[PDB]
């Protein structure tokens, strides 16, 4: 079981990575098998909130969204060694949808033509000494599949 | 052509409800963040609600349960829906584009909002008279009025020089009162008339009042 | 939740001063997350400075944004005569929030205010109340003190005041205080003074009236 594969180099939050596992900290809170999935990425302190069932934000509507039906838990600790987010998109994310194209977001009548400026900007925006909530948080997040067939855990 | 427009003010009583627009143009309402700041008069800005692009809203402790703001796709406007108007919400509401690391950069002139169960009235004048090779200082007072405004002018323009207008206040009967003052040489208290014209729309109040000795 | 306080309440200088504007942040906050703007009478806010130090488009380069963690600066290193206005920063957090802002007035010589009381007119007195109005006439700075005394007895929660803005020619202020009494009240008394306290009145001056006498 790699479970120290995942605990030198993470992903944003937009770009979050889920592992396929089978046959093997400052908050942890659970909710709720045949399959497990990890989640890793980081968000700031202020922004664990958003991995939660019922969640609002900027996170949790462009970067990461959880389905309602959170049959798993959620890991994170402390300040991190070694960062993007979406704040540009038009619609709120689906459940575990994952966004990576970096097109420039229209918020005008003309278009863009992927040149920034007037009503064009880059949907994703950049992230020590300072506010340790505004310090990055690493956090993992394990989801449960359970179906009607032979399990693997 | 990248402007915001708001609209809807008026005047509702006390636990009243009132809905204002914000007709926008060259840029989505539904792709921005979109806030609205009011501001008390003589206060300072206040937000008050923010809807994201994806239709999350956000709303302040003090409008908690009371106001809703919501858009329209068809007509680029938004819209804020507010309840139980206390006298807290007398304000001049406006609607901006949020960049949330960029700030807000787009702001329009606003509407204005005003909560009191007071009906109009017109307005009284008393002149403020002189008393006895100087200056004197003469005027008038405009007072137990409602709504705001009310426009005063000395001599129909012709006199301007040393003319004090004040703001108004809102006194305790809910009636807005204010006064308006000249300073002219005391040689000419004699020799010169002096009338304060008092304007009120509102109350179909013209009134012509002069200030003598 | 964030709180922001901006101080001073009132920032007095003169045109072609650097200003300096202080928004003190109650908790440690993000440097990405401050707006500085500018409004002035009669006009929708303008935004001056975004994040910390990034000036927005078409904003003069004579402001400058620095601070970070709890203290922020605004700066200003020539002031133009049309710079003079009311400065807000905002901080986001979930929210956005605003403080209460900076006043920024012309810089100008003391100036003793002139003192005039009006008896309330009669025409009013018919109507069953009494207003007194106290005059404080082309004054400068903005802080006086205006005490209302009816038969030397203080009075306290029947006045209100309002101050115009300042000037376009002389930069100096104007006050009106409201004394506001029923008839049977007024008729009551005798005495009624105006007591009024600046910096440019080496002692206060009490303008004063007996009632019923002309």
């Amino acid at each position: 079981c790699p479970f120290g594969e995942v605990f030198s180099k993470f992903a944003s939050v937009y770009a979050w990575n889920r592992k396929r596992i089978s046959n093997c900290f400052s908050t942890f809170k659970c909710y709720g098998f045949t399959n497990v999935y990890a989640d890793s990425f980081v968000v700031k302190g202020d922004e664990v909130r958003q991995i939660a069932p019922g969640q609002t934000g900027v996170i949790a509507d462009y970067n990461y969204k959880l389905p309602d039906d959170f049959t798993g838990c959620v890991i994170a600790w402390n300040s991190v060694k070694q960062y993007l987010y979406r704040l540009f998109r038009k619609s709120k994310l689906k459940p575990f949808e994952r966004d990576i194209s970096t097109e420039i977001y229209q918020a005008g009548s003309t278009p863009c033509n992927g040149q920034v400026g007037l009503n064009c900007y880059y949907p994703l925006e950049r992230y020590p000494t300072t506010g340790v909530n505004y310090q990055p948080f690493r956090v993992v997040v394990l989801s449960f599949e359970l179906l009607n067939g032979p399990a693997t855990v | 052509e990248v402007q915001l427009v708001e609209s809807g003010g008026g005047l509702v009583q006390p636990g009243g409800s009132l809905r204002l627009s914000c007709a926008a143009s060259g840029i989505t309402v539904s792709s921005n963040y979109m806030n609205w700041v009011r501001q008390a008069p003589g206060k300072g800005l206040e937000w008050v609600s923010l809807i994201y692009s994806g239709g999350s809203t956000y709303y302040a402790d003090s409008v908690k349960g009371r106001f809703t703001i919501s858009r329209d796709n068809s007509k680029n406007t938004l819209y804020l829906q507010m309840n139980s108007l206390r006298a807290e919400d007398t304000a001049v509401y406006h609607c901006a584009r949020d960049l949330v690391v960029y700030g807000m950069d787009v702001w329009g002139q606003g509407t204005t909002v005003t909560v009191s169960s007071a009906s109009t009235k017109g307005p009284s004048v008393f002149p403020l008279a002189p008393s006895s090779g100087g200056t004197a200082a003469l005027g008038c007072l405009v007072k137990d009025y409602f709504p705001e405004p009310v426009t005063v002018s000395w001599n129909s323009g012709a006199l301007t020089s040393g003319v004090h207008t004040f703001p108004a206040v809102l006194q305790s009967s809910g009636l807005y009162s204010l006064s308006s003052v000249v300073t002219v040489p005391s040689s000419s208290l004699g020799t010169q008339t002096y009338i304060c014209n008092v304007n009120h729309k509102p109350s179909n109040t013209k009134v012509d009042k002069r200030v003598e000795p | 939740e964030i709180v922001l306080t901006q101080s001073p309440g009132t920032l007095s200088l003169s045109p072609g001063e650097r200003a300096t504007l202080s928004c003190r942040a109650s908790q440690s906050v993000s440097s990405s997350y401050l707006a500085w703007y500018q409004q002035k009478p009669g006009q929708a806010p303008r935004l001056l400075i975004y994040g910390a130090s990034s000036r927005a488009t078409g904003i003069p380069d004579r402001f400058s944004g620095s601070g970070s963690g709890t203290d922020f600066t605004l700066t200003i290193s020539r002031l133009e005569p049309e710079d003079f206005a009311v400065y807000y920063c905002q901080q986001y957090g979930s929210s956005p929030t605003f403080g209460q802002g900076t006043k920024l007035e012309i810089k100008r010589t003391v100036a003793a205010p002139s003192v005039f009381i009006f008896p309330p007119s009669d025409e009013q007195l018919k109507s069953g109340t009494a207003s007194v109005v106290c005059l404080l006439n082309n004054f400068y700075p903005r802080e006086a003190k205006v005490q209302w005394k009816v038969d030397n007895a203080l009075q306290s929660g029947n006045s209100q005041e309002s101050v115009t803005e300042q000037d376009s020619k002389d930069s100096t202020y104007s006050l009106s205080s409201t004394l506001t009494l029923s008839k049977a009240d007024y008729e009551k008394h005798k005495v009624y003074a105006c007591e009024v306290t600046h910096q440019g009145l080496s002692s206060p001056v009490t303008k004063s009236f007996n009632r019923g006498e002309c």
